[PDB]
RNA sequence: GGUUCCAAUCGAAACAUGUCGAAGCAUGACCUCCGCCGAGGUAGUCUGUGAGGUAGAGCGACCGAUUGGUCCUGUCAAACUCCAAACUUACAGACGCCGUUUGACGCGGGGAUUCCGGUGCGCGGGGUAAGCCUGUGUACCAGGAGGGGAACAACCCAGAGAU
RNA sequence: AACACCUCGUACAAGAGGACGAAGGACCUGUCAACGGCGGGGGUCUUAAGGUAGCGUAGUACCUUGCCGCAUCAGUAGCGG
RNA sequence: UAGCCGGGCAGUUUGACUGGGGCGGUACGCGCUCGAAAAGAUAUCGAGCGCGCCCUAUGGCUAUCUCAGCCGGGGACCCGGCGAAGAGUGCAAGAGCAAAAGAUAGCUUGACAGUGUUCUUCCCAACGAGGAACGCUGACGCGAAAGCGUGGUCUAGCGAACCAAUUAGCCUGCUUGAUGCGGGCAAUUGAUGACAGAAAAGCUACCCUAGGGAUAACAGAGUCGUCACUCGCAAGAGCACAUAUCGACCGAGUGGCUUGCUACCUCGAUGUCGGUUCCCUCCAUCCUGCCCGUGCAGAAGCGGGCAAGGGUGAGGUUGUUCGCCU
RNA sequence: UUAGGCGGCCACAGCGGUGGGGUUGCCUCCCGUACCCAUCCCGAACACGGAAGAUAAGCCCACCAGCGUUCCGGGGAGUACUGGAGUGCGCGAGCCUCUGGGAAACCCGGUUCGCCGCCACC
């Protein structure tokens, strides 16, 4: 890499198919879930905020909890637990 | 320069022109010749060059073999003889040149080339049953000045 | 950039929004009277004096803003972080 | 539409029905909200939760069943709006339903309009919903008194199809008292 | 540059962050030893729920290139995409293997060595090329005998207590 | 600059400021048989001036075995212009 | 005792990276696309290019509204139509946005104080400053209200300890009280760009030590762009005639004499260039033997084939190899 | 849903087009400014009050595939590319066999002129 920034090589999973362009349904926005509950984590390329770290894309986690309206999801990245701050705009029930 | 330094395809596409300056004029006079105003399908016989190996033909060796076999058919059959020939490709691959040692060696732009896959037809002459014998040997020597072995391929035409 | 001599903003003193006076932190003057002070005259002598013989430092391109943000009523005055900025000018 | 890269809108906006962007910050309080839609001739109130498929409508009154208690009078007004409002907020109450947010659709803001009027009457009928008093028309309006006033500029009877000539507000105090009972059909 | 007796168990790193640092160190990764916990674990495969735009292809799908003729006709893309693999990868179930006297997974602590690497194969970037330079994944040499290859660190078979 | 003196400060002192001002410096002038300099452009510009007598392919000239002549069968040498 | 001058003398410093080192450059702190091999991570003095600010509105909310571009009617203005996004949104690049994240208008200062959770910085996996997302307490702005506002749609715009100045309150100074002047808890501002922070110029051929083939000159070795020689095609000219002879372009090669590249071998040493003497060899043949063609009358040539037995000498300038001259 | 309201999926729903339907019922157009409210100018819009008229718009219903989109058949194609293995071939760039996966363009033919949830209603 020739920088070292968050955004670096994300070209291609924080930007839109053309045809899903534009805002989102409030419907997945509003989403409750429970602890314990297994999520997977994708952001929304058309949601500004609640966001995490785009090396987290991919996982699916285990909500344990929330803050404020955002959302506790525990993870293991590589071999190491980390917790994670979303909002159900980036959220999708798994199985 | 000799060819064997840029024959082989061993480099990433270099062909984005927003990011290359400096890119030398192509050699290339006209890729259509004889009679352009008439069609392809008006002729009985066509014969097309397909090259036998995947290569990298430079300007310069288009141009050479593109213009010593129209020379010939120029030759045999007039200035205005019943023909067409096409040189089908346009050379896209931008080529460098480390011309200090193996420091900061990225080269300079100093030609450009066409990419060949083996199989493929480089020309396509389309002529009449008499001039059959003057394409193929207008061919020839449009094979001797290329890289690759060819074989000259009659199309449409069972009056063999 | 431009800034508003007077403005409405949090006082932390009187715990409520209230109108405040924006000024420039004038430099204080040295007493001399300071343990540093001291220092310098009983540990300089013959030869170089370690730390008391180096010079000044240099400058970075901008500085950030060192503000005194007074309120209206109280009359108290509380400090903020500041910002780079080439030039500040106050409106009013 | 065009091509394949083309973007076609959500159903709901392309009908100009749904606005996507107030919408969602309406759902975000969590509460259930009060649907203030009027029409031409009507008026309408609806209580809506979310669901996994939709929307759960769980209690509404419309001001053409306004009449079923005692109306004999147009719809289309501010008196109409009040009671509807009352009415359906009454059914909500009775289905567990304590508290709402008040969503106008498309409407303007405007004060003293019809659907703060239906605001009004959901927060009589004993809803707890977040409103600001300022904003409602004045008790009066409400009644019916600015349409008795125009009348009382007669020359021409306003209301053809007779329910009287001057009008009557009290056919409103009417109709709210007998909504205020408790053993009334709801 | 040198540092003197025998044997048994395990067995590396030639890499990452900071350093007046690059012939050195510290902190991690990795090797080893001790104590604690007490029931699961996941090197392989299958299936389910998710992540992705490289190969290939195509471009009257954007974008920028690139032919000729009086719609048709000729061509491309590391920094294009209407499309799109193999494959890699998160979680879970199932089978397999493994662990509950060989205590796994995990936690805490003592001790390091190490931070000149190299080669084959796959995929690379630079360079006319190189027994070149610099990445990546993997197995090997380094520290791997014995059989084969005329000889021969890494190519083939093969991992080896004694008889 | 320091001492002395004056103001403020301190029951005193630390300290802050002021008045006066030596050599030195700014400023001006002299000086190159003092360090050194003597160009580009055009028919001035840098930075003061812009190479005069002489000598010159030099033990100093890259181009260079410069060109002409002497001398030799032939002279990157040597000497003369 | 104070100010000026002061290499006369003393002690030291004068960085790192790097296809050896110096010169050049900064890949020495940061952001984006590509390289990067469709999870994450990934080098080179790798390709394209940026940041060390600017803004009191170009921040914030609300209301009202929809842009480029093209068409039609009266490249300013007015009316209508087509027009999902090509406009605009401060600045690189990539990404986001249309009843808005854009435009207009009006209002407002949340660019607010206090304290945290988490991720990032540093994938995995320890590490500061800095950064971001998401909460809580307090006080406010706007809106009918849900709600939005922890600066600008997102990723660059940054700085330790010591010391000083500054903000509000409080602790403290040796038996004790009063005054002066100090020391401290929290925090803001001042720079270290060699950017996880020293206060810092050169020469040595008079040289010296420790080491290194971890690294250059010379020779060897790899390569062969350069150099030497060859071949294919044969445009062309040669009074006509391509091929007696000369022979462009383009294409395919062989050698290892030149040159360049690389850094494998040697730095506890493989003695330099040119010359000389003395020995062996290669053929891509200069002469000599034997042949073929000719633009071969002859004579003298010119070009080509086989062929390495023998021969290939003397001198003038210059250290010259080379080369010029008799 | 014999015309309604709030929605989920967010073009299978878009673009364009034909036919049908409403007396005190519904939705509209419609009629009209004393009031609440409104236009940097206009009751156009926003807002309020109301039914003389209309089904021509919208809307709801039935339907057509020319463009766009979704999926499917056959063909392209087990082609292109590819994960594991080889004392298989080629001077070499590169190719081939075995094993496990497997495409895009394009042509032809079907499909698609929305589906589903809640509430109210002749
Ligand atoms: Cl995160
Ligand atoms: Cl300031
Ligand atoms: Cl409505
Ligand atoms: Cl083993
Ligand atoms: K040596
Ligand atoms: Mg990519
Ligand atoms: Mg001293
Ligand atoms: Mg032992
Ligand atoms: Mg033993
Ligand atoms: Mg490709
Ligand atoms: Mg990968
Ligand atoms: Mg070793
Ligand atoms: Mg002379
Ligand atoms: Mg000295
Ligand atoms: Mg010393
Ligand atoms: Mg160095
Ligand atoms: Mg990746
Ligand atoms: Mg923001
Ligand atoms: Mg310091
Ligand atoms: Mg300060
Ligand atoms: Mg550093
Ligand atoms: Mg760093
Ligand atoms: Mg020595
Ligand atoms: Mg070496
Ligand atoms: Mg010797
Ligand atoms: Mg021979
Ligand atoms: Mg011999
Ligand atoms: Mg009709
Ligand atoms: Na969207
Ligand atoms: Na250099
Ligand atoms: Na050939
Ligand atoms: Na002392
Ligand atoms: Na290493
Ligand atoms: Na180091
Ligand atoms: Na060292
Ligand atoms: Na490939
Ligand atoms: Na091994
Ligand atoms: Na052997
Ligand atoms: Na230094
Ligand atoms: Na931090
Ligand atoms: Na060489
Ligand atoms: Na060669
Ligand atoms: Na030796
Ligand atoms: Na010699
Ligand atoms: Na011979
Ligand atoms: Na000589
Ligand atoms: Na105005
Ligand atoms: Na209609």
């Amino acid at each position: 890499p020739s920088s070292n920034g968050p955004l670096e090589g994300t070209r291609g999973k924080l930007k839109n198919k053309p045809r899903d362009r534009g805002t989102s349904p409030p419907q997945r926005a509003v989403e409750e879930f429970d602890d314990g509950e297994k999520v997977h984590l994708k952001i929304d390329p058309s949601v500004p905020n609640g966001r995490f770290h785009p090396r987290f894309d991919g996982q699916t986690g285990t909500v344990e909890g929330k803050q404020g309206d955002a959302y506790k999801v525990d993870i293991v990245d590589g071999g190491k637990e980390k917790t994670i701050i979303v909002t159900a705009a980036h959220l999708r029930r798994q199985e | 320069k000799p060819a064997s330094m840029y024959r082989d395809i061993d480099k990433p596409a270099y062909t984005r022109r927003e990011y290359i300056t400096g890119i030398p004029g192509s050699k290339i006079a006209q890729h259509k010749m004889g009679r352009k105003q008439k069609d392809a399908d008006d002729y009985p016989v066509q014969i097309s060059l397909i090259v036998e190996e995947t290569v990298q033909l430079r300007h310069g060796s288009l141009e050479a073999s593109r213009l010593s076999a129209n020379r010939h058919l120029i030759k045999e059959l007039g200035e205005e003889g019943d023909y067409k020939m096409t040189l089908r490709k346009f050379p896209h691959q931008v080529l460098r040149e480390n011309k200090d040692g193996m420091r900061a060696a990225f080269g300079k732009i100093v030609g450009t080339a066409a990419r060949v896959q083996a199989g493929e037809q480089l020309f396509t002459a389309y002529c009449n049953v008499e001039d059959a014998e003057h394409v193929k040997e207008a061919f020839r020597r449009a094979y001797n000045k290329i890289t690759p072995s060819c074989r000259i391929d009659s199309s449409p035409a069972g009056n063999a | 950039m431009q800034m508003p001599r007077r403005f409405n903003t949090y006082c932390p003193h009187c715990n409520e929004h209230q109108e405040h006076e924006v000024e420039k932190v004038r430099s204080g003057r040295q007493t001399g009277m300071k343990w540093i002070d001291r220092q310098r005259e009983r540990n300089s002598g013959i030869g170089n004096d370690g730390k008391f013989s180096k010079v000044p430092g240099g400058d970075k391109p901008t500085k950030k803003t060192d503000l005194k943000y007074r309120c209206g009523e109280c009359g108290k005055a509380h400090l903020r972080e500041g910002w780079r900025a080439g030039r500040l000018e106050f409106q009013e | 539409a065009t091509g394949p890269r083309y973007k076609v809108p959500m159903r709901r906006r392309r009908e100009a029905r749904t606005d996507y962007h107030q919408r969602l910050r309406l759902l975000k309080s969590g509460k259930p909200r009060l649907v203030a839609r009027k029409s031409n001739k009507h008026v309408r109130a609806q209580l809506v939760t979310l669901g996994p498929n939709g929307d759960d409508t769980l209690a509404s009154a419309h001001s053409s069943d306004l009449a079923e208690y005692g109306w004999e009078a147009p719809t289309g007004n501010m008196p109409s709006a009040y009671l509807t409002g009352l009415l359906a907020g009454l059914r909500a109450q009775e289905a567990g339903v304590e508290e709402a947010v008040l969503d106008i659709g498309l409407n303007s803001p405007t004060p003293g309009s019809k659907v703060f009027a239906i605001q009004e009457g959901a927060i009589d009928a004993g809803l707890d919903i977040p409103h600001n008093d300022d904003v409602l028309a004045d008790w009066q309006r409400t009644r019916g008194a600015h349409i008795a006033e125009y009348d009382e500029q007669l020359e021409e009877p306003l209301y053809s199809g007779d329910f009287d000539a001057a009008d009557l507000p009290e056919h409103f105090d009417e109709l709210r008292e007998t909504l205020l009972d408790g053993d009334i059909e709801l």
